[PDB]
C-alpha cells in the first residue's frame, strides 16, 4: 500500500472532503477539488514500510488570475465567536514512562526494569516529551498539575470553529527542536505549523524551527472554507 | 394507504376537548381515570380559560347529554419548558365526577416497566384529537384520528431547530406528508399494547405549525410516573369529592 | 348522470309550451324544480324573437350563440378585443359598478364572461380594466346572422441611475410648464437647498441642480406649491445582484451585546420641519427597559419553513401607532395611512383621488384618527381627533398606467403630543445601509378586516377586532412569470404564496396601506423606509401582488417646505 496525504490543500474523493486515501491494488477511484491561495504545499508519501529509497513529492500552486469565485471569508452575517483562546503547548520533559503512574494491573515488565532504578537498567528521570494544552501563559501547568488521565501522553481534547483562534503558543524546552502540524489545515504565509519548504521573502516566510528556550505562535484564523461537508459526522 | 380516518363512535373515549366558555376551542385532553386528566402545559398558559367535556365527539353539534366535566382551576408545570417544549404534561382538575359510560372509557395507569417493550414492538400508533394544534385551515368538523408510524430517535434531534430530549421521541411517518401536529394539542398518543391501552404521547407545537412533514413530537408518561403519583398521594383523599381533585397544590406539580 | 332521477328535466319540457300555449296556471307543475324556481323565468326567457324550432336556435334553452340581445353564455370563452379578461364580478377594481354582489347570488355571480348588467345599447360588454377608456365589448358570435360586431385587434407586434447626462429635451410629466433664468424670479426658494455636483445648467431644460438620483425637474409657476419633474424612457435594467466579480462589503456578525448608546443619524432641520429627530425608537414599554413582550417573535426562516399562514389572536398595546382616514359623515373606514412626525401626515393616493368615480374632497372631509384599538370603544383620554387643512397632490401621478408612486401628503394643525399610545418614528437615510442589499427587514402593518370591504366582498368574515399582522416576505422575479399570464413591470416586485391545487388566501388583512415601521437592529430604534402600495391576492385564486420600489422622495420634502416662513 501507499499512505499517500494531500497537505495542506483537501480533496473531494466521491463528493466527500477528504485529504488521504490508502487502499491497495489501485482502487478505481477519482477525486477533484478547487485550489486555494499560492503556496508551495506537500505531498507527503510517508510509507514507513517503503522508505529505504525514497518517494517524496509537493505542490507548487502559482497565481494566474482567470476566475474568481464568490467564497467568503468569515462566515455570513451571524457566526463568529471571535474569542482571546489560544493554545499553549510547552514541549516539557515531564518524568513519563510506557507503565502509568502506579499501574493497576502491575506491568512488572517495565516497572521493575526501566521505570525506576530496578535491575539498574535506565533510571527514572526520562525526556519523553509530550504535547499538552494549558489554560494560561505559565508554561509550567496546565487545568491539572499532572495530565487529564483520559488521554495520558496522547493529546489532550482539542476543538476547532470559525474563528477559532489556533494560535499555538509552542515553546520547545527540552533538548531539539519541536514544533506543531495538524493534519491538513491551510495557515498564513507568516505562521508555518507545517512541513513546508517554502522559503520566499520575508513577507511570506515560514520557519518552524523552534529551538529549546525560544517561543514561537503560529496565528492564524480557522473559517468556514475549513470544514467538511454535511453528511459525514459533525467533527472529523 | 391509511389516511386520515376519523374516530369510531364505541373505543374512541380519550378525547377531552379543552374549551373556553364562549365558542371557542384550544386544546384537548386525556381520559384514564376520574381524577386527572393529562394535557399539554401550553393549553392553559400563554392562553385563555378551561371548559373540559368528555364523550364529546363534536364541537359544533352535541350528541345528547354526554359532554360534562367542568373544570374549576389549573396549576402548571415544573419541567414544563415555557418558550419550547419538554415534558409538556398538564393535569386537568376537574369538578364533578363522571360515572364510566359507553363513550367515557377508563385505562390502566402506565409503569416504568412499559418502557423499553413498548417502543420496539408497537412502532406505530394513533393520535386521537379533534384538530386544534394545526387550527390553520384543516378544522375539521369531525374527530380524526389518523395513524402514524415510530421512527429511530437519531431522526428526532433534527426534525425541528430545537433539541429534543429522550421524553419526546419520532412518531409520524417521513418527510413526504403532513404527519404532524394532529388533532388537539394535549392529544393522547394511546398505543394499544397488548390487552389494554396505555397512552403514551402528547401532541404540541414546536416554533408553531408550518411545513412540519419531517416527524412529530410526542411525549412519554412512562418517565412521568413520579409526577403522577406525587400529585395522587401526596394530595390526600378526595375532601369533596374531586373538587380540586387536587388543585390545592404547588405550581411545580409539586 | 348517475341514476334516472337528475337528468328529467332536460327532456321534460319538449312540445308542452315551446310552440304550444301556456301562461303561469297552465304549464306549471309540469317542471318539477324546488331549488330552481324562481331563476327559472329568467333562463328560458332569452329568444327575444321566437323559440322555434328546437333543433336550430338551442339559444334560450341551453346556452350557445347570443340571439337577441346577449345576455348569457354557456361556452369558456375570456378573450375580449385588447386580450385582458373582464372584470371579475365579486371585487370592484380598479372602477366601481352599479351592482356589487348582494342583489341576487342564484344567477352565478362568478366567472367574468360577457354579461349585461344594466341596459343594452349594442352587446355583452364589459369594464375596462385599464383606466383609459371605460368599456370594452366582447365579440360573442349571434345566431342567424354571423357578422362580426367590432373590428377586433390583431395586437401583433447612462448607467448608474443615470449620473453623466447630457441630453437635450424638455418634456414635463402632467401639465406644469417652466420659463427660464432670464425671467424675473431666477432665485426664489434657494435659502437651505443642499446643492450638489453632477449635471451643469442651461437656459430653459429638464436639469438636476440639486443632485438627486431620481429624476430631473425645473423650476415652474401656476400656483405657488410644489413643482413637477421630467420623465425618460430609460431601460428596464433592474437593481439586483451585481454580475461584476462576484465578493461583497458586508459586516460578518456584530457581536450579541447591546453595546449603542446613541448613534443615530440626521437628515431634516428641526427649524423648518418641526420634531421627530431625536424622540424615536423610545416608547415607555419594553424598549428602555431592555424587555421582550409578545411583539417580535420573528427567530430564523428556519423555524419548521411555511405552510398555510392563519392570523393568531393580538394583545392591546402592542399596536401603538395607528394612522387611518375618516370621514365625518358618514363614519366609515377608509384606508390606511401613516405619520413621520407631528405636522405633514403621507399616505396612499388611490384612496383620495378617483376622476372616474367623481368625488373629489377639498380640505373639511378628510379626517383623521391616530392610536385605536377596536372600532366600537371610544375614549378620549388616550386619544385625540385630529383635523386636515393642507392637500398636495404628486407630480409623477400616472396611475393610468400601473400605479406609478401614489403616495398622497398632507398636513396637521393640531399641537398634539405624544405618549404611550402615540409613538412618533425617524427614516433612515444612505450612510448606513450602503451595501444592505442581503437583508430584507419587515415591518409592523398593523389593522384590522378594512381591506375585504374596499375593493371585494369576501362574505365569512366582517370587522374583527383583532389586530391582524400584514407579513411582506421578500421574493426573487421569475416566480412571477411562468405561472402568472399578466406582465409586470420590474420597478415593481411580487408578493404572494404559491398554490398548491386551487386554495385561495388569507394575507390580504390590515388596512390599504398601513404604516411601514421598521425597527433598526443597529441602536434599537424603529424606523420608517417604505410605504406599502395597494395589495392583491385573495380576489383571484391565490395570485401576487404589486408593490412599486418606493424608497427614494426623501428630499422632495426638504424642497417644499420653505414656504413656512414666506
Amino acid at each position: 500500500l501507499f499512505s499517500i496525504h494531500f497537505n495542506g490543500q483537501v480533496l473531494e474523493q466521491n463528493h466527500h472532503k477528504v485529504s488521504a486515501i490508502t487502499l491497495v491494488s489501485a482502487t478505481s477511484t477519482t477525486a477533484n477539488m478547487t485550489v486555494g491561495p499560492e503556496g508551495k504545499w506537500i505531498i507527503s508519501s510517508l510509507t514507513p514500510k517503503h522508505l529505504q529509497a525514497g518517494m517524496q513529492a509537493y505542490i507548487d500552486i502559482k497565481n494566474c488570475p482567470k476566475k474568481t469565485r464568490n467564497l467568503k471569508k468569515i462566515t455570513r452575517e451571524q457566526r463568529r465567536h471571535m474569542k482571546r483562546w489560544e493554545y499553549f503547548i510547552a514541549a516539557e520533559e515531564v518524568i513519563w514512562d510506557y507503565a502509568p503512574v502506579i499501574p493497576a494491573n502491575m506491568d512488572k515488565k517495565y516497572r521493575s526494569q526501566h521505570l525506576d532504578n530496578f535491575s539498574n537498567q535506565i533510571g527514572k528521570h526520562y525526556k519523553k516529551v509530550m504535547y499538552t494544552q494549558y489554560e494560561d501563559e505559565s508554561f509550567t501547568k496546565h487545568t491539572v498539575n499532572p495530565n487529564m488521565k483520559e488521554d495520558g501522553i496522547l493529546g489532550p481534547i482539542i476543538r476547532a470553529q470559525v474563528r477559532d483562534t489556533l494560535k499555538i503558543v509552542f515553546k520547545n524546552m527540552a533538548s531539539r527542536p519541536y514544533s506543531i502540524y495538524p493534519h491538513g489545515v491551510t495557515f498564513s504565509p507568516y505562521e508555518d505549523e507545517v512541513n513546508s519548504s517554502f522559503t520566499s521573502g520575508r513577507n511570506n516566510t515560514m520557519i518552524r524551527a523552534v529551538q529549546p528556550g525560544e517561543t514561537y505562535t503560529y496565528k492564524w484564523n480557522i473559517l468556514e472554507f475549513d470544514e467538511p461537508t454535511e453528511n459525514d459526522a459533525q467533527c472529523l | 394507504i391509511v389516511g386520515g380516518q376519523e374516530c369510531k363512535d364505541g373505543e374512541c373515549p380519550w378525547q377531552a376537548l379543552l374549551i373556553n366558555e364562549e365558542n371557542e376551542g384550544f386544546c384537548g385532553g386525556t381520559i384514564l381515570s376520574e381524577f386527572y386528566i393529562l394535557t399539554a402545559a401550553h393549553c392553559l398558559y400563554q392562553a385563555k380559560r378551561f371548559k373540559v367535556r368528555v364523550g364529546d365527539r363534536n364541537t359544533e353539534q352535541e350528541e345528547g347529554g354526554e359532554a360534562v366535566h367542568e373544570v374549576e382551576v389549573v396549576i402548571k408545570h415544573n419541567r414544563f419548558t415555557k418558550e419550547t417544549y419538554d415534558f409538556d404534561i398538564a393535569v386537568l382538575r376537574l369538578k364533578t365526577p363522571i360515572t364510566f359510560r359507553m363513550n367515557v372509557a377508563p385505562a390502566c395507569l402506565p409503569e416504568r416497566d412499559w418502557a423499553e417493550s413498548t417502543l420496539m414492538t408497537q412502532k406505530t400508533g394513533i393520535v386521537s384529537g379533534f384538530g386544534r394544534t394545526h387550527e390553520k385551515g384543516r378544522q375539521s368538523t369531525r374527530l380524526k384520528m389518523l395513524e402514524v408510524p415510530y421512527v429511530d430517535r437519531n431522526s428526532c434531534k433534527l426534525s425541528s431547530s430545537f433539541i429534543i430530549t429522550q421524553n419526546m421521541f419520532c412518531a409520524g411517518y417521513d418527510t413526504k406528508q403532513e404527519d404532524a401536529c394532529q388533532g388537539d394539542a394535549g392529544g393522547p398518543h394511546v398505543t394499544r399494547f397488548k390487552d389494554t391501552y396505555f397512552v403514551t404521547g402528547i401532541v404540541s407545537w414546536g416554533e408553531g405549525c408550518a411545513r412540519k412533514g419531517k416527524y412529530g413530537i410526542y411525549t412519554k408518561v412512562t418517565a412521568f410516573l413520579k409526577w403522577i403519583d406525587r400529585s395522587m398521594k401526596t394530595r390526600g383523599l378526595p375532601k369533596a369529592k374531586s373538587h380540586a381533585p387536587e388543585v390545592i397544590t404547588s405550581s411545580p406539580l409539586k | 348522470a348517475n341514476t334516472f332521477l337528475e337528468e328529467v328535466r332536460k327532456g321534460n319540457l319538449e312540445r308542452e309550451c315551446v310552440e304550444e300555449t301556456c301562461s303561469y296556471e297552465e304549464a306549471f307543475e309540469a317542471l318539477e324544480s324546488s331549488t330552481a324556481t324562481d331563476v327559472f323565468w329568467a333562463k328560458y326567457t332569452a329568444c327575444e324573437t321566437a323559440r322555434t324550432p328546437r333543433d336550430k336556435l338551442a339559444a334560450c334553452l341551453e346556452g350557445n350563440c347570443a340571439e337577441g340581445l346577449g345576455t348569457n353564455y354557456r361556452g369558456h370563452v375570456n378573450i375580449t378585443r385588447s386580450g385582458i379578461e373582464c372584470q371579475l364580478w365579486r371585487s370592484r377594481y380598479p372602477h366601481k359598478p352599479e351592482i356589487n354582489s348582494t342583489t341576487h347570488p342564484g344567477a352565478d355571480l362568478q366567472e367574468n364572461f360577457c354579461r349585461n348588467p344594466d341596459s343594452s345599447t349594442t352587446g355583452p360588454w364589459c369594464y375596462t380594466t385599464d383606466p383609459t377608456v371605460r368599456r370594452q365589448e366582447c365579440s360573442i358570435p349571434v345566431c342567424g346572422q354571423d357578422q362580426v360586431t367590432v373590428a377586433m385587434t390583431p395586437r401583433s407586434e447612462v448607467p448608474d441611475r443615470g449620473q453623466q447626462y447630457q441630453g437635450r429635451l424638455a418634456v414635463t410629466t402632467h401639465g406644469l410648464p417652466c420659463l427660464a433664468w432670464a425671467s424675473a424670479q431666477a432665485k426664489a426658494l434657494s435659502k437651505h437647498q443642499d446643492f450638489n455636483s453632477a449635471v451643469q445648467l442651461v437656459e430653459n431644460f429638464c436639469r438636476n441642480p440639486d443632485g438627486d438620483e431620481e429624476g430631473v425637474w425645473c423650476y415652474v409657476a401656476g400656483k405657488p406649491g410644489d413643482f413637477g419633474y421630467c420623465d425618460l424612457n430609460y431601460c428596464e435594467e433592474a437593481v439586483e445582484e451585481e454580475t461584476g466579480d462576484g465578493l461583497d462589503e458586508d459586516s460578518d456578525r456584530a457581536i450579541e451585546g447591546r453595546t449603542a448608546t446613541s448613534e443615530y443619524q440626521t437628515f431634516f432641520n428641526p427649524r423648518t420641519f418641526g420634531s421627530g429627530e431625536a424622540d424615536c425608537g423610545l416608547r415607555p414599554l419594553f424598549e428602555k427597559k431592555s424587555l421582550e413582550d409578545k411583539t417580535e417573535r420573528e427567530l430564523l426562516e428556519s423555524y419548521i419553513d411555511g405552510r398555510i399562514v392563519e392570523g393568531s389572536d393580538a394583545e392591546i398595546g402592542m399596536s401603538p401607532w395607528q394612522v387611518m382616514l375618516f370621514r365625518k359623515s358618514p363614519q366609515e373606514l377608509l384606508c390606511g395611512a401613516s405619520l413621520i412626525s407631528d405636522r405633514w401626515v403621507l399616505t396612499a393616493a388611490h384612496c383620495l383621488l378617483y376622476p372616474p368615480w367623481d368625488k373629489n374632497f377639498t380640505e373639511n372631509d378628510l379626517l383623521v384618527r391616530i392610536g385605536k384599538h377596536s372600532r366600537t370603544r371610544y375614549e378620549r383620554n388616550i386619544e385625540k381627533i385630529s383635523m386636515l387643512e393642507k392637500i398636495y397632490i404628486h407630480p409623477r401621478y400616472n396611475w393610468r398606467e400601473n400605479l406609478d408612486r401614489d403616495i398622497a401628503l398632507m398636513k396637521l394643525k393640531k399641537p398634539v403630543a405624544f405618549s404611550d399610545y402615540i409613538h412618533p418614528v425617524c427614516l433612515p437615510d444612505r450612510e448606513t445601509a450602503a451595501s444592505l442589499l442581503q437583508a430584507g427587514y419587515k415591518g409592523r402593518v398593523t389593522g384590522w378586516g378594512n381591506l375585504k370591504e374596499t375593493w371585494t366582498a369576501n362574505v365569512g368574515k366582517g370587522q374583527p377586532s383583532v389586530l391582524q399582522v400584514v407579513n411582506l416576505p421578500i421574493v426573487e422575479r421569475p416566480v412571477c412569470k411562468d405561472s402568472t399570464r399578466i406582465r409586470i413591470t420590474d420597478n415593481m416586485f411580487c408578493a404572494g404564496y404559491k398554490p398548491d391545487e386551487g386554495k385561495r388566501g388569507d394575507a390580504c388583512e390590515g388596512d390599504a396601506g398601513g404604516p411601514f415601521v421598521m425597527k433598526s437592529p443597529f441602536n434599537n430604534r424603529w424606523y420608517q423606509m417604505g410605504i406599502v402600495s395597494w395589495g392583491e391576492g385573495c380576489d383571484r385564486d391565490g395570485k401576487y401582488g404589486f408593490y412599486t420600489h418606493v424608497f427614494r422622495l426623501k428630499k422632495w420634502i426638504q424642497k417644499v417646505i420653505d414656504q413656512f416662513g414666506e
